[PDB]
């Protein structure tokens, strides 16, 4: 039985090569995680004022389907794997919240195939950003130029929030429609200023100062702050990709 | 025609064990992790308690008839039961006993949700 | 010959009781001369000696899919070819469980007839590419190449239990090598053949333009075996029989097949495909 | 099925925005500035004495408890003045200034670079590049030259 | 002017940023921030089985979406 | 020099199936993809049909001269033939027969293209 | 010596033809003594004995980069170091195709000259980091 | 109890050593970098010179008893000697004797301070 020992030796040497390969993925991952952790120290400041405009009370999902006509979802997935349950939990969330009037323009290569195979017709396409350069405001603007093609009524951005090295959870931004956001702003600017949800900030002086603001500038205010929201989604999912991959690498080892 | 399929599916699951133990479940196409979720169900369903091992498993022994075995595997093979969890197939005989085990598991899960609720409210 | 390993085990049981010296794996050592004395008697005699012959199809048991043992290596060393039956393919659903990349024949075209040469010369070139691509999970579900189509339909056609007449195989493989059976799906490839051999559709539905070429007479083998398909007087009739079989199938049967949703009829159709996989 | 195993938190909650009150007291003595480019801030809640913006309507200035307002930023320079009499200039690429009655500034921009890391020499070539683009009759290059000159001319006059 | 030409305010900001990154001196700041202006992404929409580029919106800033 | 260069290429080619089998072609530099293409082309180029194996292959063999066996390998070594596709090298003789095969594959490529157009217009 | 493994094969052929008792890999017992009778004659003698010296460079042929073979496992236990060559590197233009990780010289510095010690002290502290970097970095 | 606490300390320091390479030393809590400093003192404290090489290297060899070593390691674990620098524990023996090196290091540091101060004040 001189063959069985060669078969087992060959499997051993294969795994021995695979070990240094996964170790090379590990070190390459830490090379960009050390680069990207710097955002964590400079985190949670660029939307200190954006939320006061677009944030809302916890809306139900069964009501907006009846109010809306064509929803929209921006799930930000990844290009290459060994990440974890990120793309999987992001797919189980959409099928968990699936509904007839929806459409998905995602990001990342895994939402190319997974969404098309679990979501036959609702999914349309995706965007792919080669990670040779850090993301830019212009990339989020390219994402808004993709979203504007659809006459969407509410855009739910989904991404991965990095709370810590051992905490890469989900997170979302609920974006109303521009016309509907302006109607909510006009309806709110009249009545008395009262918060309808705990932890929600008052915004009446802002909604009136914006009420004086002309049309083109308010449209730039909306596309701007939605661009920052999208960009924060990308930077947070990028950090979550480089944060959970190391765990799904050391477990492979 | 049922047993020929059953052998085939486990044959694929064996090929995927070399990868899942390397990478994991999440690194597979939706077809593959489906076939895994179905083959884990089958292989767990292959077990049953015998009347002799009541001392060991502490469970009453079942006598699975031939016709109900083929109707169960054929139903499990065509995806007639995919929403059912994995553990409901463990150490049982007959699909009716499976769905009663699933009912017990769902009942206990809901009961622990009410219990964690009341434990949080009192706490 | 059934298991020759048992013909060596008996030789071992004798020599060792006779106080002969063992060797590798407890055999006497000269077992290679045993199998050579047996198998080199297999031959094709010269016309001086009547032009007779005798083929040998010895069978050798294997343990854990190894070809490293002593006896298996001494026998493969002698025999021209070998038909490797992999349990990983047997248990994989397909039967007979031959692994073509591991199994070879050191005769080639000079054995088979004029008609099978032109087919197998394409099938080898087909599998050479399919074996390289079939490891890929099919993602080009419509952009799948013709090779990924034909190779899989060809593997489905290989599924059998009993033997098939020569005539009833060349047409079935000609349908694939030219791409006629690329529109239907993979599962129904054998039922397509079951009609192509036993239920001539154009004879039933009146699409009778072929003068002679029909798959009921069953003696056209003796012409295919002589002239071959790639000929003046059989190519066009063959094309104007297969294109009709494809049209009648894709229009009458496939249209019904995709329209089934009931589990009671689904199971019935699945068992029908399995029956056609067995009887053919 | 499972009753909605997942519950993604609304990410807006992670930020702690102000509660702009109508004011039942006095005004602070110094603005609390918070400058932010694309995602990362350069200045987070620093006490500052004054700030001077460039907008489309014109050039504005701000002090503590300035009237509640929100507006664009023209592509140009931004001047800042601490309580210590010193100054800090930042070249910017558009943005939105968010001034409050409480006295708070949230200037969200695309880019924010100090003057120290800029050379007039490299700007010089880009000037005539922008002029040639503007003079080149083409809608694809004319407006690009008009915008390039729109961003160089403030720098051209700020450097001189 | 540039507004009615069809370009957006976001393309306007990105163009201005792309111009500002050119003039600033060479150092670690530019060495990092050029990443914030380089265009390297793309778009794809899945066919039945094949990949194809949804080129209805160009990534370059000079062009106009249509 | 040509023989040692090629062997060094193939020596790295093995170390690239170590990686490509796990990650993919996408995780490699263009200078790595180039040597991969060259090496894989060498691996298929060095094949040859023989007139004795006409029974097996059904294809005519080529008698390749030594001198012609150097300016073709070195050509592949310095990118003289990188636009040429992969399968033009498999089971052929000199570089003349390579380009003769590439013209044929491109001819049947335009064949499948015009037949696709005619099938789209016709149906 | 080019080479000892065929010397052992001959000793095997003789003992087995002489009906001597075999052992592992059909070698007799004293093959480790067969080599230790030889290699230990290699030495640096004393000034009382002429200061002579006999350096031995025994060659042994591995098979598929195995070292657990009986002969190689014994000769390594005898010698004052080894040199391990790799055909994976002989093909890659690294000629000689040494393998610095597995190669050992128990006489590290005391043999070398005054000019070499300062150099090798740097080269060890260069290749020690080269291997870690080339091993962890990607290929490209 | 001392030995097994040193074992748990060194094992924990090995884990934190396998985490610092990922996050950074500052990422750790106040208690974690405490035990990291203690482990860095312990592993240096395990280093002992020898009376053998005293002629070769010059340093003296210390024959430490058992009971004295226990009281030393127990002190090094109880936190009542943490202000001492790390390098003092390198290549010495006995807690009564390391402080001679610590004081010698503090005095030599104060000497270099006074030397730099007078060197700068003179000029």
């Amino acid at each position: 039985g001189g063959g069985t020992i060669r078969f087992w030796r060959e499997k051993l040497e294969g795994y021995k090569k695979y070990h240094q390969i996964v170790k090379t993925i590990k070190m390459v991952t830490l090379a960009k995680y050390r680069q990207t952790v710097v955002r964590t120290r400079v985190r949670d400041q660029t939307l200190r004022y954006t939320r006061k405009a677009l944030d809302a009370k916890t809306q139900d999902d069964q009501e907006v389907i009846e109010k809306s006509e064509c929803l929209l979802y921006v799930p930000i997935t990844t290009n290459r794997g060994s990440c974890g349950a990120l793309n999987t939990n992001m797919v189980r969330y959409l099928q968990e919240v699936e509904n007839p009037k929806m459409t998905i323009i995602s990001v990342g290569k895994k939402a190319l195939d997974a969404m098309t195979k679990v979501f036959q017709d609702t999914y349309r396409r995706t965007i792919l950003n080669d990670m040779k350069q850090a993301m830019s405001f212009q990339f989020a603007a390219y994402v808004l130029e993709h979203m504007n093609t659809v006459p969407w009524d509410r855009a739910q951005i989904v991404y991965n929030r990095y709370h810590g090295a051992a905490s890469q959870k989900l997170a979302i931004f609920n974006l109303p429609k521009f016309e509907d956001w302006k109607q909510k702003l006009e309806e709110d600017s009249a009545g008395d200023g009262k918060i309808e949800e705990d932890g929600l900030l008052q915004s009446l002086p802002m909604k009136t100062a914006l009420g004086e603001l002309e049309e083109t500038a308010v449209e730039d205010f909306y596309n701007f702050h939605s661009c920052l929201a999208v960009l924060n989604a990308v930077s947070e999912n990028e950090l979550s990709e480089y944060a959970a991959r190391i765990v799904a690498v050391e477990n492979q080892l | 025609n049922v047993a020929m399929d059953i052998v085939e599916m486990l044959t694929k699951y064996k090929e995927l064990q070399d990868i899942i133990a390397v990478l994991g479940i999440d690194e597979l196409s939706e077809e593959d992790k489906l076939i895994v979720d179905r083959a884990r169900k089958v292989a767990k369903f292959m077990s049953q308690p015998f009347a002799v091992a009541e001392v060991f498993t502490g469970m009453k022994g079942y006598y699975v008839q031939l016709e109900d075995c083929v109707s169960d595997f054929g139903s499990l093979l065509m995806g007639q039961c995919d929403n059912i969890p994995e553990m409901a197939f463990y150490m049982v005989g007959g699909l009716d006993s499976v769905k009663e085990k699933a009912a017990k598991m769902a009942a206990e899960a809901a009961a622990m949700r009410e219990r964690a609720r009341k434990a949080a409210e009192a706490k | 010959y059934d298991d020759l390993s048992k013909q060596a085990v008996s030789y071992r049981q004798i020599s060792l009781l006779l106080r002969r010296p063992p060797g590798r794996e407890a055999y006497p050592g000269d077992v290679f001369y045993l199998h050579s004395r047996l198998l080199e008697r297999s031959a094709m005699m010269s016309p001086q000696k009547g032009s007779g012959s005798l083929t040998s199809l010895p069978i050798v048991e294997t343990l854990s899919n190894d070809v490293t043992a002593y006896i298996v290596t001494n026998v493969i060393s002698i025999t021209d070819g070998q038909i490797y039956l992999d349990a990983k393919l047997f248990t994989g659903g397909q039967r007979p469980a031959v692994n073509i990349g591991l199994s070879v024949s050191r005769v080639g075209s000079s054995a088979q007839n004029k008609a099978m040469k032109k087919v197998g010369g394409a099938l080898k070139m087909l599998m050479g590419e399919y074996r390289k691509m079939a490891g890929e999970q099919t993602s080009g579900s419509q952009n799948v190449s013709p090779v990924m189509i034909r190779g899989a339909r060809c593997l489905q056609l290989f599924n059998q239990k009993g033997p098939s007449y020569f005539m009833d195989a060349i047409v079935a493989l000609y349908a694939v090598t030219n791409g006629y059976m690329d529109d239907v799906k993979l599962q129904y490839s054998k039922f397509y053949e079951f009609l192509l051999l036993n239920k001539d559709l154009p004879v039933l539905y009146g699409q009778v333009n072929n003068k002679y070429f029909y798959m009921y007479n069953k003696n056209l083998n003796y012409f295919i075996r002589y002239f071959g398909l790639n000929h003046e007087i059989l190519e066009p009739e063959l094309k104007k029989y297969i294109e009709i079989h494809t049209n009648l199938f894709l229009d009458n049967y496939q249209s019904r097949m995709n329209e089934l949703k009931s589990d009671e009829d689904l199971v019935q159709l699945k068992n029908l495909l399995y029956a056609c996989k067995r009887t053919v | 099925q499972d009753p909605r195993k997942f519950f993604p938190d609304n990410g807006f909650r992670f930020f702690d925005g102000p509660e702009d009150s109508f004011g039942d007291g006095n005004i602070p003595a110094q603005i609390i500035l918070t400058l932010t480019r694309q995602d990362e801030f350069i200045l987070k809640q620093e006490p500052v004495a004054a700030i001077t913006i460039r907008t489309n309507e014109g050039e504005m200035g701000v002090l503590a408890g300035h009237e509640y307002t929100v507006q664009q930023l023209a592509p140009g320079i931004l001047e800042v003045e601490y309580e210590g009499g010193k100054k800090d200039q930042y070249v910017i690429s558009g943005g939105f200034a968010h001034v409050n009655d409480t006295g708070v500034v949230d200037i969200n921009t695309v880019e924010a670079v100090p003057l120290e890391e800029i050379d007039h020499e490299k700007l010089a070539k880009a000037l005539e590049e922008a002029r040639a683009k503007s003079q080149s009759p083409d809608e694809a290059v004319r407006i690009q030259g008009e915008i390039a000159l729109e961003i160089f001319e403030p720098l051209e006059a700020a450097l001189h | 002017s540039w507004r009615d030409a069809g370009i957006s305010y976001l393309r306007y900001l990105s163009i201005v940023t792309r111009c500002i990154h050119e003039v600033q001196k060479e150092g670690p700041l530019l060495t990092k921030n050029v990443r914030f202006s380089t265009i390297g992404w793309k778009s794809l929409y899945l066919d039945h089985g094949a990949t194809k580029e949804y080129t209805a919106i160009p990534a370059e800033l000079e062009k106009i979406p249509e």
